[PDB]
DNA sequence: TTTTTTTTATGTACTCGTAGTGTCTGC
DNA sequence: GCAGACACTACGAGTACATA
């Protein structure tokens, strides 16, 4: 997904969304709800450009107007985005302070006003309570538009003053039509690729497009590979990546279809993949899996929390840690009682 | 373009001063023998006026218009002295030094000093534009093989009696810091004007002012040599490195030890480091460490490098000054550690 | 056009008087008396969760103590004052949101400018919300205000973690907490509302808001406006069950029994048709929960389990006769653990499948077919 | 009492001589000898705690230093100079909050001054609050003022944490540390004031402030305000109990004791009894969680008890010399789980009777009955 | 005032003749030696910890130099330049507080005087003082000035910190680091000055005072006349004993002592204390893992002890060697249980007091 | 013998260069 | 007038350091 796709699953939410701002009984800050790749962004720019602009005839697109010559070229001075900076990965608490006293200035434009969190789950700490009184007291016709893959990420403190909407993931049947439509990839794969990605298509359209295919069949083989002889180090030169958190994610999903044919679960995660599943449960122990999946999510939350820690140093001590629990004779860990 | 020793920078200084002198390395007492001698030098070849300017980003850059050409008011022969930064120049000190060069004459004399130049800044456009009218000198720090020999030198240079034992005492005193080591002697004339020098007072007239790099450090780990190890992590808690530096330095050898012991079994060491491209420096070095380390300590010690790196850079915790020691101490000559101190 | 925006309720009915508190009477009582009486502090904290009146109360202390009637522990509405402290606009009512402005600086100019004198009201009331983000420079520099300010300066500061405060700031105020509010004074407050603003509801759909709000009442106003964005202008039962996921039916209470009787099968059987119908994983388990503290309660006391659940009495009565007090309460652990885990590994899908399979590993799962 | 102006009891009950003070011998002795006798330092740090008197005390010195009197240990409240110092108006000591005043410029500018002579004063008073909030910079733009002060000049310095401070500053200046007030001292302290303006009060009250705000009196004293506030202007034992949120012993106690005899029912009603009372279910296991350490303690020695739990003294020694330490340690861990987990309970309550459920079933001396079917 | 006059003995006592300062013996002996062969290089820079007489040193350094009788490494008091030294008004030393006059505009002002002559003196005598902290321009101006110094011009830096001095200043100057006090030199002075003075004294006292203060003579006399105050003009050794536990701050340290032991008065005793002086339990507690994590560490090797511990070093030795390790381990292991621990239970007093008994439960002492 | 090597977010000082502002001096 | 000079004050930028 390169930019903004307009989504079929989209669609129902985004008319009663409307239906709520067009008659006035919208709520100023609403928090958006979305699996990555849902297609948030879209419904928000859509909003975005009904709010913004002339209003048109009532629906779709706001014609061709002034507004949306300037939303379209991105020079609209009263659309603010709040995005991070690219050197940097969080929104900086000066970025959203210069937004807030900007919006309190008044409009430009004829008109509301409207800001856009790109993301909600990356505002930090002081970021996050720098919005706290605007989105209390917005000053006038002003419209919060924040996207979040889960609201319990964010703070309690601000979940009080949005109105939440859900997007929910489309019914899986209709997902795999789409993806079919889409993609030209045998029903297996494309089932396990939803299921990695939650349900979400516009996730598992973004995995198909890239290289991240690639990446997990070369995860997959080097798997089959350590499972029967025990040298999961190897692991490491397919795990070692930018994208580490999701491969880390795709091997507790395997670690966990495991565990799933040892209790013989009649619903799988991996579906195109069962030679390593069988291979898994043969050889591991259902206590091994489980430390090894418990292992595996606190490493994987670990690279993803803590900004700036190394990767190589945490997939390696990981990788050393499960070569020391597959030994007989080796105590597994618990979870924290 | 000329390169030298600083033993050897009499022999170009008498013969005649070059269009510039260059003065590369890291020891403070060298480039500053260095850019003394080359100073009283051109004093006696007749220049007068000295203009020091530090290269900065923000510092001013009117050295090009000093190049007025016109001194002969006065006519007092220039000289120009450069200091570069701690990491060398960067591209628009790079074009600053190209106009700089670009109006050299032969009333002026360029003296540029600062940390050694790396390969990628070796290629620049000005460095090659003094090609054949610079003398580069490198002033790079003795290791404790060759650091005795200097102070040795040094005393035979004041006329000084050293003993081997007070040799030793001021090389692990002041390891990697020679202009320390200068002001010890000199300390040391002045405390007894007989010239000797022996143990009841060398070991009184100093201080543990060395100061040590993360690589000697490694070194040190891989070596097994606990005391050092220890001592060079004390220096550097004292001079305020930052801990990271450390952490990765450590985590580099450590992950390539990790993969060479893993290795070792199928395939002998001599080709395993020239597959991974290890210098002969330290391909010893790393030859001792595999067989003195087994599997189960260089997975003891990647734990504990996980433990520190989380309580650094989660919980901002200051203990990492202390994990950092046991590290030391659980890869060397029989670690003997523990577990609940660490895991 | 009486809203030229959505005046959402939770900027419509913010409180005007003391009268119109949903029920914090115990810090009410101690304001009025000091108010009344002439027994007035320089230094007011209001702490407590989120949504929960703090600066509503603060802006009514406000209120009345700039109100030209006097000093009333009831304001006037009608008085001047209390008309432009309502609204924005008043110079003497200085609002400074502090995670807003935290540096330094900001709070140096303030503690410059406290110096002059009131313009027509008694009281320069400093009111500072979010007060735990001002840096610990401004910190230090609020101490020696605060404890000998000018007799005309009264702060009045609200956080929602009275902890990351320093000790000397919390030492030098009058700290009030605002006690969660309860089920039953949310249910009242909601129907008075939409009584008032004559939208139609019913009592099970207040009682689920009330449950859900988690004890702010501006959560169960936002709730209140997502039933009515979503319920096409009226709160019914259907609409906020839908949209809260809630369970009517008895898979908790299945899964449970799957789970404790160890069919590992029949587990992940109820898992999948719950993924299916896409019921929210956070409310499930907090089911779960619940019904395991029944089980727990029946243990110890069968006439406890007289309930809401009487229509499924006879498989708790059957699992609390059958199942350990142990083993409810290592299931209890468990499955509480993983409520904490569950924004982590953001697929929450896996992360309650997670919990389920460590909640499943204390009890044999061995091949031995037994009876 | 007759003032109309209900000035705040943090502010009009300020010490006004030495005699005033609570507490602090030590620093009280110090200081009252180091001006009887003479020999006044040029520079002081009271390191203490909030709320002890780091700064009332700096400004008793600065009344004893320059007294028409002459240099005096009695600060008297007759002559212009003491009258000016309390009022603030004083025109030698310079108040200086480095707080505000923290920049090096700001610094400098107050050393430039330093030799101008005092005006009507024996000495001129620098007294900088909050020392430990100055830059670096302004830290050391005043060593070698300190070293080598004018013979008029006199700084008092008033710290929370003296280990801010670079060391030198720790060894220019005297360095006087203030300990934290006992709860005796702070119940005597109260009930002198509330017996000098007249509000009626209840001793169990004022036990209970005493206790709520250990080690610190302004803390005593703001609450006893917020309690003459909650209260109907009198310190009652129930006003001060359903402030505080705390639970009195004796009830707490009771629901322990309910614990340990495997009593499931009492517990459930002490239970329900607190629910119907409003108190905050955290507040009752943080009780429940204290009593049980003291009961800890009391086996470690039975001196570690003192007349604060008097009024259950008895039902505590029935508590240490009758279950093993063991027990002790597993109903803690059981508790402080069980209050670690309380946030993602389904509710309070239930994660409150929940974990008291699970210290029942695994506490070893009758435990819960099993299943009959196995 | 109506009190007769008694000054501060940390201005007082400071050495007017070299004899008069106290160990540093290789600074004066080499300076004595370098002015009577006339070895003088261009800048002094003088080094050390805080209270070692560096200020002091420079100062009669630069009434040396200065002297009429010539310079010798015992000027006299006779001359009156030596006098002008002493009551700080002299025109040939220029006393230039660099902590306060950071600036390249004062400090350039200031060194544009290097090209007039000396007044009444041999040599212009600079004593910049607290140099470490300086601006870098103003850097660039004494750099200028010290690489083309005037024959008639010595300059006296002193610092606590010479790290943070830029490294062209340090390789033109003659460094002299001085040591911190050792315990007998400061007890030694300290009983020479108590006995110089009216004041009577405690042998015991006396050795407690010296050991209190960490090597610096400044910190000795400092609290010297804290304890003669709170004293009642006696140093006696009840007084002083209750006035340093009043100051003690290193409770970990007996905290661990106590436990390890297995004293139960003792710890809460000593819990008690550092309760009253009011502190963080968390910072107690982490120091307590971490003391604990060193005596683990240094029964492994010795050389763990460094350079922190030198004040410390006697008793950790005597903990590392009579403890077995295992005992250590299982310390560690409840102090870091109690830490995770702490936040979660009531107010941290109750639990660290609770982690406490938790680790003295394991002994068997009763 | 030669290169080798870093965790950010937010805030607070400090100091120097450049410009913007006042004002007033013999110009 | 008077505008330049000269002061004077403020602002950006580069650097160092602190706390979490
Ligand atoms: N005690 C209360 N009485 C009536 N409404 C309340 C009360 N507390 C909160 N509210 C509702 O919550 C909304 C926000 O209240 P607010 O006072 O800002 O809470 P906070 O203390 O967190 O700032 C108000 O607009 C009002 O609708
Ligand atoms: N030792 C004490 N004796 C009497 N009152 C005290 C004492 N310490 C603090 N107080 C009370 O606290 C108020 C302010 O005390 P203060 O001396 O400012 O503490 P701090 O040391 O934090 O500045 C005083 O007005 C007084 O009522
Ligand atoms: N070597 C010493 N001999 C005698 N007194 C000393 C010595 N070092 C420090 N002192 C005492 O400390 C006081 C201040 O000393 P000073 O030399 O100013 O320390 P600094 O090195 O920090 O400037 C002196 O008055 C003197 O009493
Ligand atoms: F939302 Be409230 F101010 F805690
Ligand atoms: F209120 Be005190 F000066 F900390
Ligand atoms: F005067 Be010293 F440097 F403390
Ligand atoms: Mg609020
Ligand atoms: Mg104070
Ligand atoms: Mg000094
Ligand atoms: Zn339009
Ligand atoms: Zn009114
Ligand atoms: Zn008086
Ligand atoms: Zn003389």
């Amino acid at each position: 997904g390169p930019h903004m796709r307009w989504y079929p699953w989209l669609r129902p939410d985004f008319e009663k969304l409307v239906a709520s701002y067009q008659a006035g009984r919208g709520h100023h800050a609403l928090l958006i709800q979305a699996l990555p790749g849902m297609g948030d962004d879209a419904l928000i720019y859509a909003l975005s450009r009904y709010l913004l602009c002339q209003q048109p005839q009532g629906h779709k697109s706001c014609g061709h107007c002034r507004g949306c010559q300037l939303m379209q070229a991105g020079t609209h001075p009263d659309y603010y985005t709040l995005a991070p900076e690219k050197g940097k990965n969080t929104l900086g608490v000066d970025a959203v302070r210069e937004v807030t006293e900007k919006l309190n200035e008044h409009a430009r434009l004829g008109g509301a006003k409207v800001v856009w969190v790109t993301d909600a789950a990356l505002l930090t700490d002081a970021a996050a309570n720098a919005l706290l009184k605007t989105l209390e007291e917005p000053p006038a016709e002003t419209w919060f538009f924040l996207a979040t893959r889960e609201p319990e990420r964010l703070l309690a403190t601000l979940r009080s003053r949005c109105r939440l909407h859900y997007l929910a993931p489309p019914p899986e049947q209709y997902a795999v039509t789409w993806l079919s439509r889409e993609v030209t990839m045998s029903q297996d794969a494309l089932l396990a690729a939803l299921r990695l990605s939650a349900g979400s298509p516009g996730a598992a359209l973004a995995l198909f497009q890239g290289d991240n295919w690639q990446a997990r069949e070369t995860l997959c083989q080097a798997l089959a590979y350590s499972v029967p002889s025990g040298d999961w180090y190897s692991l490491l030169a397919a795990l070692n990546h930018e994208q580490a958190p999701a491969r880390l994610h795709w091997l507790a999903t395997l670690l966990m279809d495991a565990l799933k044919r040892h209790h013989g679960a009649a619903q799988v995660t991996n579906v195109d993949v069962p030679g390593l599943v069988a291979e898994l449960a043969n050889h591991l122990s259902p206590s091994r899996l489980q430390a090894i999946l418990g292992d595996v999510c606190h490493i994987r939350e670990q690279l993803m929390s803590v900004t700036g820690i190394n990767r190589e140093l945490l997939i390696t001590d990981l990788l050393l840690r499960i070569e020391h629990y597959l030994q007989p004779g080796v105590v597994l860990p618990v979870p924290h009682l | 373009m000329i390169r030298l020793y600083p033993e050897q920078l009499r022999a170009q200084l008498n013969e005649g001063l070059r269009a510039a002198y260059l003065l590369l390395g890291n020891d403070p007492l060298l480039l500053q023998e260095s850019q003394d001698a080359v100073r009283q030098v051109a004093a006696a070849q007749g220049f007068e006026e000295h203009h020091t300017f530090s290269i900065d980003p923000n510092t001013d850059w009117n050295a090009i218009f000093s190049l007025c050409q016109a001194m002969s008011l006065f006519a007092s022969r220039q000289t120009l002295l450069l200091l570069l930064p701690e990491n060398g120049p960067n591209a628009a000190i790079n074009e600053q030094l190209l106009t700089l060069t670009g109006l050299l004459h032969d009333d002026l004399l360029l003296i540029v000093r600062g940390n050694k130049l790396s390969k990628a800044q070796e290629n620049a456009a000005w460095f090659t534009a003094l090609a054949n009218r610079s003398v580069q000198v490198t002033c790079q720090t003795p290791e404790q093989a060759q650091l005795p020999r200097w102070v040795a030198a040094r005393a035979k240079q004041l006329n000084l009696e050293l003993d081997d034992a007070a040799n030793q005492v001021l090389c692990y005193c002041y390891e990697g810091n020679l202009l320390a080591l200068a002001q010890a002697l000199e300390r040391l004339s002045l405390l007894w004007p007989d010239g000797k020098l022996t143990l009841p007072r060398v070991e009184q007239a100093v201080n543990d002012a060395a100061h040590f790099t993360p690589f000697h450090w490694v070194d040190a780990l891989l070596m097994g040599k606990s005391k050092r190890a220890l001592h060079i992590l004390q220096q550097l808690r004292l001079e305020g490195s930052e801990p990271v530096i450390l952490l990765r330095t450590l985590q580099r050898e450590l992950l390539l030890l990790v993969n060479l012991k893993r290795q070792s079994a199928h395939t002998p060491l001599r080709a395993l480091f020239d597959k991974h491209r290890v210098w002969q420096n330290r391909r010893g070095m790393m030859g001792e460490a595999l067989n003195r380390l087994s599997q189960t300590q260089l997975r003891q010690a990647v734990q504990l490098l996980t433990r520190t790196e989380l309580t650094l850079k989660q919980d901002y915790g200051q203990s990492v000054w202390a994990e950092l020691e046991g590290l030391s101490l659980l890869l060397c000559h029989k670690p003997l550690a523990d577990v609940f101190i660490d895991g | 056009g009486p809203h030229m925006s959505y005046q959402v309720l939770a900027r419509k009915w913010r409180p005007q008087t003391f009268a119109d508190v949903v029920g914090q009477e115990h810090v009410l009582t101690a304001l009025a008396n000091g108010l009344s009486l002439g027994r007035i502090h320089h230094a007011y904290l209001f702490s407590g969760t989120r949504g929960v009146g703090k600066t509503s109360i603060a802006r009514l202390l406000a209120k009345g103590l700039n109100c030209e009637t006097g000093i009333t522990a009831t304001p006037c509405g009608v008085c001047d004052n209390c008309r432009e402290i309502e609204q924005g606009r008043f110079v003497d009512l200085i609002e400074i949101d502090a995670a807003s402005r935290t540096k330094v600086e900001d709070t140096r100019d303030l503690l410059d400018n406290v110096q002059y004198a009131p313009a027509r009201g008694r009281f320069k009331v400093y009111l500072i919300d979010e007060v735990h983000m001002l840096s610990r420079h401004s910190f230090n520099a609020l101490l020696k205000t605060l404890e000998e300010p000018p007799e005309h300066v009264k702060f009045l500061l609200a956080t929602t973690d009275p902890q990351k405060l320093p000790v000397t700031i919390l030492s030098r105020c009058l700290q009030f907490h605002l006690k969660a509010l309860d089920v039953e004074q949310i249910r009242h407050q909601l129907e008075h509302i939409l009584n008032e603003e004559h939208i139609a509801h019913e009592p099970r759909a207040l009682q689920l808001l009330a449950r859900a709000a988690e004890g702010s009442l501006r959560d169960a106003l936002s709730l209140t406006d997502q039933a009515i964005a979503s319920g096409d202008g009226q709160v019914s039962t259907q609409a906020v069950s839908a949209m809260l996921g809630t369970l009517d039916d008895d898979q908790a209470l299945s899964l449970v029994e799957a789970m404790v009787e160890a069919n590992g099968e029949r587990v992940m059987a109820l898992i999948n048709e719950a993924a299916a119908r896409g019921i929210e994983w956070e409310a499930l388990l907090v089911e779960m929960l619940g019904l395991l503290h029944r089980i727990a309660m029946v243990q110890l006391s069968p006439a406890a389990l007289g309930n809401d659940m009487a229509a499924i009495e006879l498989r708790m009565r059957e699992l609390a006769r059958t199942i350990p007090p142990t083993d409810i309460q290592l299931y209890y652990q468990t499955l509480l653990i993983g409520r904490k885990e569950l924004p982590y590994a953001p697929d929450r899908r896996m992360g309650v499948e997670m919990t389920l399979l460590r909640a499943l590993a204390f009890h044999p799962r061995m091949p031995l077919p037994e009876p």
